[PDB]
């Protein structure tokens, strides 16, 4: 409702701004009621709409007031639009003031990408939740299980239905031996498939800010090998060549081949 | 449109379809002297027949019946395609 | 009154009766910039916030209460404009 | 009931001619005309 | 208000039901018309039905219209219409009101040909299928099988022609889960209408005779804790009492009706003889409790007794068994509740009050006194208090009843009711309190129905005669009252009832017509006027009506007889009052003896048919609105009420030898006769006839026909047998002659079931009215099904039992699963659309056995798909903001490539009014101009830049590579230029320990690029963006040098994203890495961290956002913080879509799809691009998952096996038996979507020839009541010494009613040479726990046994063990106490036999 009231204020302003009045005599500010203009007089001027002056009205014939915006000019090369006001309502005469405030406006040219289906209800505080209370689990299904070591779950719910099933999967080093699905029973238990990920591949280890290694491959099949290397002219620590052991290599990762380059 | 009772009213209809079409071995389950625009009528088969397809027919603003291409099937088994030309001893055109 | 629909011993209200600040609801009317005038009550300057904050206009006055919408108020009399302009013309003629 | 009735407000007094603000008006005779708005519907609120 | 109206209608409209709507008008004296009408909501566009009705003095200004919503005329869509408008228009008035609607129309009574089935059976089932108007429905129906584990197993459909729908005979899958399978049924039309029934798969033989245990009360309390009395009774299923049976009772402590395994008194095992049908049993519960329980005082329990009984035919061999589990011990038994009692008052008319009482595991207690107390309030909180009163419950109807007469101004009542009996310590005697209120008429105008609300029924067609009295200040104006009779949901009758000159009214004089029969409800109303005001006054009452059908279908066997005989031809006659269909079923009464307490299959059909009452309770109400609402109506009236002020509650106010045959459906043209053979089964046949016709459903009284003969054999052949074990088949010859006789019995058997008897009996004598044990001993040498013929060869004719035995293998059943998802598009990693399941054969196999395999398919449906689209405003995206300097051209052209990919991938043409072919071609040209344009920003170095005099930009180089990557999927550019530009980037700006720094441009582009991850570490934004360009381009220039550069750059991006820089960093880096190996470890870690950063609205997430920098400001004009959101969200969305999960994506797409932070982001290229890419990749994932997959299964060498046509119309395939001994290829065509397919392998495995046994077993039974010795030894691995086995749990099973000498067994605990720690008896097995076992020798252990012999057939006892420290190491052997004499053994898979 706030945003709509901003939009409405702009449309209301464009429609009812007092700039569109004929200029009020004797330096009065124009004011516009939605139907008519009335002149807010300067001290020492009087009559219905500031027509007549006190005998002390020296600085007679002095004038100056701002005028209406020109309708938005089409977008520039940085996709900004602009509008301007000329300060000619009337322009300052016989030493009257400059018009106050900016004579130009600059606005981005954003537009509506996606289809209109009516405005949603948004409330200032409500969006906040990152992590939150558990729902009751009144569906009597099964919450997302803990997958096994080096595991994964191929599609994630909060809670899965009775009799529903889930596929586990193995991280890139490994392949499934045994039955890779679990199934939700009528009480929230999961009928955990008899399964274990077996290694077939290994991966370039974490190393220091000087490479200390040559990255031959994305993955290394078990029985292949990886090499620690110096960029130039020295040797420091760790094996020059290493082969993978069903576990990772036991590679040097607290320190690597940090040679005197 | 909004406040109809606030004005003089023709609650009596002034546009009607022609009488609804017949079916083989079936009939319109309701009847009248006239059938106004927008009126529904429904088809039902005679005894021992079953109406396949949607039974429902509406007098459209076109002054003609929207219909579903409905079909009165007889409530009897037909003999299936003979599994290997085998003798089906009580051979008949229909089996109740 | 729905905060007080049914209650036991209610919490301690500020002890004496006190009046509100002079014209305090004008501080809570909305202003219409294009017409140059107030239009409608927008802030509730009768609201007391469950608190007893108060301002003394003079040693001579009773204390006024401050509504919770106001951050500061003060009564220091000033003369932000003062203008006196006067002119005389006199003429006397005698002919013989 | 005397227990079901409650004080709706401290006070019962409107601004001194608020009824004249709910009158009608005739633009051609310029006269005020009889009561059109109920100016004293307190809406269950103690608006002092 | 002198002119007024009421329209009255059902609380809910049922779609497809002929709803009848009454109108009444008042204060009118010239005739007019109205059009009661049903219209679409909100829009009022579509009239679903309208009726036009004339209101006149001749009609007494009352009428009705019959209106319906045709199911097909509703707009349908993904979420179904829940509301509709009921409107009236007339001269004088119009109004309309929102009416809820429901898709529950009519009834699906599933009927199954038995309550129980075994494996290797199939389940003849049908659905009686009737409308809300109770006529035959004729709607196509789907019926669905749910396993006991809740997993669905098949679906089947058939068309309805008759109101009877006979489905294909579902065969139980080749290895089932036993237990309560469920059948659900639904119309595959615009109706919900779920029906359900149950059936239990179990491994059973039909019982020989009925056993019943019947207590004096369903609880033990003060009255009986000293002693309790219970009746054990038995009849053969030929309706004859048992002559003489030994009976063993047993009593257990039980803690919960759900389940337990709790223990029992080992004394108090009371034994007796049942004679002439009965034995009387008494339990001195105090004695056994105080002597053996934990408990010594009654106060200690609000818990359960379990009573179990074995009945054994004393000279008859059959044994049968029962329990009443859950006879509760309770200290306040008598819970109370009202029945039939409105809780609304009237003066003068009596206020009847009725209460029932219940046990735990309830029955209506019925033998009890109860007392009532009441206080009454009238004027100004004035009070008067009534005399206490007493009543007694009816021993059959369960109610106890009270009636009250009350001061003429009683305004509220409160009353209490408490139990009143000798056994009541009153603080522990049950009570309840209630309140009741007057009708609360604001006008003090009332309508009291004089009726007495009776629980006793009115008879069909009888004249009901009810008085109704309208007491009112304004009786001058009540010239009539009006009434409505409501049956099920519908106003079935309506009328008007005029004032006589005596100031009394026409009574409600109506025949109770057939449309009322389960129950009906009367509502009565009037509108009256004051001087100006008006009030709708109403009252309502429930009417119980007689349970009589309109078809009146009746059945008898026409050869009327006391008993029929085996194989007899008989004639069955069906008679009916109208032309009708009829369905028949026959069941052996012994079938209902398997499932304890099972129903009749169509039990209480009229109750289920009563659930269609939209009202609830016995009548009355707090006000007019509450009366109509509790009556199940709603109304439109100008007379100052609207039931919109009321809302529902989940209301609870209360008011050869077959097992089955004759499963047939027939037209009965008022009379029909069928002729058939009764079977050889000497048992009662229950014949149930269900009639269907235009008057509704009827169930005829169940015909019982006895099949009986003076002499017959019956045989207790068990349900299955272990191949190579030798068993006693036992039975008995019955003699119901008055004379004795001499008889014989002989057994004929196939070669595969060998015997000691070497086939001539004793020709033994028997008495009249008596029976004698029959015993035969056999070893089933071969598995499968086999005939064994027992024949009597005795006087009164040849009797042959034609009988069959099942045989199964000597080993433990182990089940091994296998399966794959079938994915023809590589949604979850690589494409995989074929799998080849091995015909493996393990080592341990029971020698001659056949391995079994079963295969079935689960279609994984998509779930809800959410609409998100670009508008015709999409034209503004294409016809972009201008060409201009610094490549405002670039900013103008990049939108075109994205909008084209969106319009293409979603086929979204016809967003215009134009021809799609024209628009596609027209757009394509503009896209081509874009190609030349984006090439125009290229250097001859194959760099790109924002100005020709501009220095090189890696950012624009990556960006151009990304965008051109997108287009080449559809329209080409030369690979050489791309490859050169890639190689330029990968040569010049690839780093190490990081990658792709940028050459310090004059400015970041003012509305292109994005706000960087500025202050440090902007390398993460650059690396991600550059990797994103390369991963979109690599498919159009695969090069080892480029690939190597990603092998660096991905790894660096992983190795540096981890410390949670501001989330936009994490989001773009996650998206970049998500194009990579989606199953690398740290990528999942990064993904998880991104998920934790989310923001959501709703209880579950309805919307999901992301924010990086928490710039909390509003923005009706989308300042650049809006871009950081829309871009960080789009990267998270695109990360999620790359992992392919609609369930996570859906609330994000909602977030994108709305005003939110307004517009196309900050209208940057980068946000707007990524936002349209969101809808694009989403519309792809939507179709990627969509199921349409013709899965074809064949053996590898052998032929085809099946073709599952998986579809959005049907997601599920019945298991197919994988019959053949070959590898199985599952395969599919391309189609769409993702499914999974499972094969389960069943095998039976040996103990001695397998790795399961560490501790090898023997046992021996010898006479020296008897004694038994087990002998067994451990087996170490080849590298290990004889240290012995780990700790173990050992089990000595015993045949039921055999018992061990426990006080001898104590020596195994008490002895100084200790081995076992402890022992227990559990499930009738003996358990003992053993610290270790010698491998040096066979540990031998001996015990002694006594027999309270309990059963005719004894299952083999297990001697068995498992290691407690190694519980997978399980070993078993089978043995029995009885001596063996059928024996021979060979060095082969099948062998001879000899007699000992
Ligand atoms: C257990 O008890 C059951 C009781 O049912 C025994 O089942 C019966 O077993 C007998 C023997 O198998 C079987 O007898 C045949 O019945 C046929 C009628 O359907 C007869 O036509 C048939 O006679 C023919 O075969 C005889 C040899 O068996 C010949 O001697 C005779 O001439 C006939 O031969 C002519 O016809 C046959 C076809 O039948 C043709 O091939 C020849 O060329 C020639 O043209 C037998 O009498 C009964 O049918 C079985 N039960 C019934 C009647 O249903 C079961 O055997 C017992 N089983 C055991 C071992 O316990």
């Amino acid at each position: 409702k706030r945003n709509n009231l901003r939009k409405a204020l702009q449309e209301y302003a464009a429609k009812f701004d007092p700039c569109q009045c004929a200029p009020c005599p004797n330096n009065g500010r124009p004011t516009l009621s939605g139907t008519e203009c009335l002149c807010v007089c300067q001290s020492g001027t009087y009559g219905e709409n500031c027509e007549k002056q006190s005998p002390d009205y020296k600085s007679n014939a002095v004038d100056g007031q701002w005028g209406c915006w020109s309708s938005w000019s089409t977008c520039d090369a940085t996709y900004k639009r602009s509008r301007t006001r000329e300060c000619n309502n009337p322009a300052p005469q016989r030493g009257g003031k400059r018009c106050e405030g900016e004579k130009r406006q600059e606005e981005d040219c954003t537009f509506s990408i996606m289809e209109n289906n009516g405005q949603p209800c948004i409330n200032d505080d409500e969006e906040m939740k990152e992590v939150d209370l558990p729902e009751i689990e009144a569906d009597s299904g099964c919450p997302q299980p803990v997958p096994p070591e080096n595991g994964f779950i191929r599609n994630e719910k909060q809670l899965y239905l009775v009799g529903e099933d889930v596929e586990i999967s193995c991280l890139t080093g490994f392949e499934t031996v045994g039955y890779q699905y679990f199934r939700c029973l009528p009480d929230g238990t999961w009928r955990q498939g008899d399964v274990e990920c077996q290694r077939t591949e290994c991966i370039k280890p974490v190393v220091q800010e000087v490479l200390t290694i040559t990255p031959f491959q994305r993955l290394y099949r078990i029985g292949e090998s990886i090499e620690l290397t110096c960029p130039k002219g020295f040797v420091v620590a760790g094996p020059s060549r290493y082969t993978c052991q069903g576990n990772s290599w036991t590679p040097p990762i607290s320190n690597s081949l940090t040679c005197e380059k | 449109l909004l406040e109809p009772h606030c004005f003089p009213l023709s609650l009596v209809p002034t546009e009607f379809c022609p009488s609804p079409p017949a079916l083989k071995d079936g009939f319109v389950q309701d009847e009248g002297t006239m059938f106004p625009v927008g009126k529904n009528v429904v088809y039902t088969c005679n005894e021992g027949y079953s109406l396949i397809g949607n039974p429902v027919a509406r007098c459209g603003e076109d002054l003609r019946w929207l219909v579903g291409e409905m079909h009165c099937q007889k409530i009897a088994c037909v003999l299936p395609v003979l599994m290997d030309g085998i003798q089906s001893h009580p051979q008949k055109p229909f089996y109740t | 009154n729905s905060d007080e629909r049914d209650c036991g011993r209610t919490k301690a209200v500020c002890t004496r009766k006190y009046n509100p600040i002079p014209s305090v609801q004008l501080m809570g009317n909305g202003f219409h910039f294009l017409a140059g005038e107030p239009r409608g009550e927008v802030l509730d300057n009768s609201f007391t916030g469950g608190i007893c904050k108060t301002v003394k206009s003079s040693r001579t006055s009773n204390p006024y209460r401050v509504p919770a919408n106001l951050e500061n108020v003060g009564f220091e009399v000033q003369t932000a404009e003062d203008d006196l302009k006067t002119d005389f013309y006199k003429d006397l003629t005698s002919l013989g | 009931e005397d227990s079901e009735r409650r004080p709706s407000c401290d006070i019962d007094k409107p601004p001194p001619n608020i009824e004249l603000t709910g009158n009608g008006y005739n633009e051609l005779t310029g006269q005020f005309r009889n009561r059109v708005i109920n100016t004293k519907s307190f809406g269950g609120q103690c608006r002092k | 208000q002198e002119q007024t109206y009421v329209i009255s209608a059902p609380k809910i409209f049922r779609v497809g039901a002929s709803e009848n709507i009454v109108i009444q008008v008042y204060g009118y004296t010239e005739a007019f018309d109205a059009t009661i009408s049903i219209k679409s909501y909100p829009d009022k566009k579509f009239s679903y039905s309208s009726g036009h009705v004339h209101l006149s003095s001749e009609n007494k200004f009352q009428n009705s219209a019959i209106l319906t919503i045709q199911p097909k005329q509703l707009p349908g869509g993904q979420n179904p219409v829940s509301y509709v408008y009921l409107e009236v228009v007339s001269k004088h008035f119009s109004k309309s009101k929102r009416m809820p609607i429901t898709y529950d129309n009519g009834f699906l009574f599933i009927h199954t040909d038995k309550p129980v089935y075994t494996p290797d059976q199939s389940v003849k089932v049908r659905v009686y299928s009737l409308n809300d108007d109770l006529k035959p429905a004729k709607r196509e129906t789907v019926l669905t099988f749910i396993d006991p584990e809740g997993s669905e197993v098949d679906m089947v459909e058939e068309i309805d022609h008759i109101g009877i729908i006979s489905f294909p005979d579902f065969k139980i899958p080749s290895n089932p889960r036993y237990g309560m399978w469920t059948i659900k049924a639904k119309y595959k039309e615009d109706f919900s209408t779920t029906g359900t029934a149950y059936f239990e798969v179990k491994e059973y033989v039909l019982p020989h005779f009925s056993v019943s245990i019947e207590p004096e009360y369903n609880f033990i309390g003060y009255k009986n804790f000293k002693n309790f009395e219970i009746t054990i009774k038995a009849r053969y299923f030929y309706n004859k009492v048992v002559t003489e049976a030994d009976v063993y009772i047993t009593f257990g402590i039980r803690e919960d009706l759900k389940d337990d395994q709790k223990e029992m008194m080992q004394t108090a095992m009371q034994n007796t003889m049942l004679i002439n049908g009965i034995a009387q049993v008494t339990f001195d519960s105090e004695t056994a409790v105080k002597e053996l329980s934990y408990y010594s005082l009654e106060d200690l329990n609000n818990k359960y007794l379990y009573i179990a009984v074995t009945v054994i035919e004393s000279t008859g061999g059959f044994s049968e068994e029962a329990e009443i589990p859950g006879i509760k011990y309770v200290l306040s038994p008598y819970k109370l509740n009202l029945v039939a009692t409105p809780l609304f008052l009237k003066p003068g008319i009596p206020y009847p009050i009725k209460v029932q009482v219940k046990d735990s595991l309830d029955q209506l207690v019925g033998g009890v006194p109860v007392t009532l107390n009441a206080q009454t309030i009238d004027v100004n909180q004035e009070t008067s208090d009534l005399d206490p009163s007493k009543s007694v419950t009816r021993v059959d109807d369960g109610v106890a009843s009270f009636v009250l007469n009350l001061p003429s101004g009683v305004t509220v009542l409160e009353f209490n009711v408490k139990t009143d009996a000798p056994d009541l310590p009153e603080e522990n005697q049950a009570r309840e309190g209630y309140r009741a209120i007057a009708y609360s008429s604001l006008s003090q105008s009332y309508l009291y129905i004089d009726w007495t609300d009776n629980h006793k029924a009115l008879l069909v067609g009888e004249h009901l005669n009810i008085i109704v009295t309208p007491k009112s200040p304004y009786i001058d104006k009540i010239t009539h009252y009006n009434y409505l009779i409501l049956s099920k949901g519908k106003i079935i009758h309506f009328g008007t009832r005029e004032k006589f000159s005596d100031a009394s009214y026409q009574s409600i004089n109506i025949p109770v017509t057939q449309n009322m029969v389960p129950s009906s409800r009367l509502l009565v109303y009037y509108i009256v006027t004051g001087e100006q005001t008006a009030e709708l006054v109403s009252d309502s009452v429930w009417l119980n009506i007689e349970e009589k059908c309109g078809n009146q279908l009746q059945v008898h066997l026409s050869p009327d007889a006391d008993a029929y005989s085996p194989g007899q031809t008989v004639s069955l006659n069906m008679a009916t009052g109208m032309d009708s269909w009829v369905a028949l079923a026959a069941v052996d009464s012994a079938v209902y003896g398997v499932q304890r307490g099972a129903k009749k299959p169509l039990e209480r059909v009229f109750q289920f048919l009563e659930k269609s009452d939209l009202g609830c309770g016995a009548g009355g109400g707090l006000n007019n609105a509450n009366v109509f609402h509790l009556a199940g109506l709603t109304f439109l009236t100008n007379a100052n009420a609207d039931d919109s002020q009321e809302n529902d509650e989940p209301c609870k106010e209360i008011l050869y030898f077959p097992e089955s045959w004759l499963w047939e459906v027939h037209l009965v043209p008022r009379r029909k006769q069928l002729q058939f053979a009764l079977p050889d089964s000497l048992t009662t046949w229950e014949i149930q006839g269900v009639g269907i016709s235009n008057t509704g459903i009827c169930v005829a009284d169940t015909v019982k026909a006895k099949v009986f003969k003076d002499v017959f054999l019956e045989m207790n052949i068990p349900y299955s047998v272990v191949r190579g074990e030798q068993i006693q088949l036992k039975g008995t010859v019955y003699n119901y002659r008055t004379s004795g006789m001499q008889f014989c019995v002989k057994m004929s058997a196939v070669e595969g079931i060998c015997t000691s008897e070497s086939p001539k009996c004793v020709r033994q004598k028997v008495e009249g009215s008596s029976s004698h044990l029959v015993t035969f001993t056999v070893l089933p040498l071969e598995i499968g099904l086999h005939n064994i013929n027992f024949s009597l060869e005795t006087w009164f004719g040849k009797e042959i039992l034609v009988k069959t035995l099942r045989v199964v293998p000597e080993g433990v059943k182990r089940e091994s699963y296998s399966g794959v998802t079938l994915d023809p598009r590589g949604i979850y990693g690589t494409i995989s659309r074929r799998k080849e399941f091995p015909y493996r054969i393990p080592l341990d196999l029971v020698p001659k056995t056949e391995i079994k395999r079963i295969l079935s398919v689960k279609g994984l449906l998509v779930g809800e798909i959410l609409s998100a689209v670009l508008s015709q405003e999409g034209i503004n995206i294409l016809t972009h903001l201008p060409k201009g300097s610094a490549e405002a051209e670039l900013m103008s052209v990049v939108p075109v490539f994205y909008v084209f990919h969106y319009l293409e991938t979603g086929n979204h043409w016809n967003i215009f009014h134009s021809d799609p072919l024209i628009e596609k071609q027209k757009l394509k040209k503009k896209l081509k101009e874009g190609m030349l344009s984006i090439m125009s920003y290229r250097n001859a170095d194959y760099s790109y830049s924002v100005w020709k005099g501009g220095s090189a930009s890696t950012w624009l180089t990556a960006f151009a590579l990304r965008v051109l990557g997108q287009v080449n999927k559809y329209v080409e550019q030369n690979q050489n230029s791309i490859c050169n530009s890639l190689l330029w980037l990968v040569e010049n700006y690839q780093l190490d320990n990081g990658s792709f720094k940028e050459n310090s441009q004059y400015q970041p582009i003012k509305l292109q690029g994005t706000l960087p991850v500025e202050a440090r570490e902007n390398s993460l934004y650059l690396t991600a963006f550059t990797v994103i360009g390369i991963r979109k381009a690599f498919d159009i220039c695969p090069l080892v040098k480029i690939d190597t550069a990603l092998i660096k750059a991905d790894n660096f991006l992983l190795e540096n994203t981890l410390p949670a820089q501001s989330t936009f960093t994490l989001a773009i880096s996650a998206y970049a890495l998500s194009l990579g190996d989606k199953t690398h470890p740290q990528f999942r870690s990064i993904v998880s961290a991104l998920k934790r950063e989310a923001l959501v609205k709703g209880n579950p997430p309805i919307y999901r956002f992301w924010k990086d920098n928490l710039q909390h400001k509003d923005s009706s004009v989308p300042n650049t913080g809006t871009a950081r959101m829309v871009e960080t969200t789009a990267y998270a969305l695109l990360t999620s879509l790359n992992l392919k999960d609609i369930n996570y994506v859906n609330p994000v797409i909602k977030w994108l799809s709305e005003e939110q932070r307004y517009g196309g982001g900050f209208y940057s290229t980068q946000d707007t691009i990524n936002a349209i890419e969101g809808l694009t990749e989403y519309s792809l994932l939507v179709k990627q998952l969509r199921l349409s997959m013709d899965i074809d299964v064949s053996y590898k060498h052998k032929g085809a096996l099946h073709n599952y046509k998986m579809t959005d119309k049907n997601f599920l395939g019945r298991p197919v038996e994988v019959l053949l001994n070959d590898d199985l290829i599952v395969s599919t065509g391309f189609g769409s979507g993702l499914a999974t397919v499972h094969v389960t392998t069943v095998v039976h495995k040996t103990s001695t020839s397998e790795e399961v046994c560490s501790f090898y077993l023997k046992i021996d039974t010898q006479d020296i009541y008897k004694r038994i010795v087990a002998c067994a030894s451990y087996k170490p691995s080849r590298e290990e010494s004889s240290s012995g086995s780990s700790h173990a749990v050992m089990d000595i099973s015993l045949p039921t009613g055999i018992s061990a000498n426990e006080e001898d067994l104590k020596a195994l605990v008490e002895g100084v040479d200790q081995l076992f720690t402890d022992y227990q008896i559990k499930d009738g097995h003996v358990i003992l726990q053993l610290n270790s076992i010698p491998s040096s020798d066979f540990l031998c252990v001996r015990f002694r046994i006594f027999e309270l012999f309990e059963v005719g057939f004894l299952s083999p006892a297990t001697f068995t063990v498992y290691e407690y420290h190694r519980p997978d190491k399980q070993c078993t052997m089978f043995y029995s106490t009885s001596n063996i004499k059928i024996q021979k053994v060979c060095e082969g898979a099948a062998c001879k036999c000899v007699e000992a």
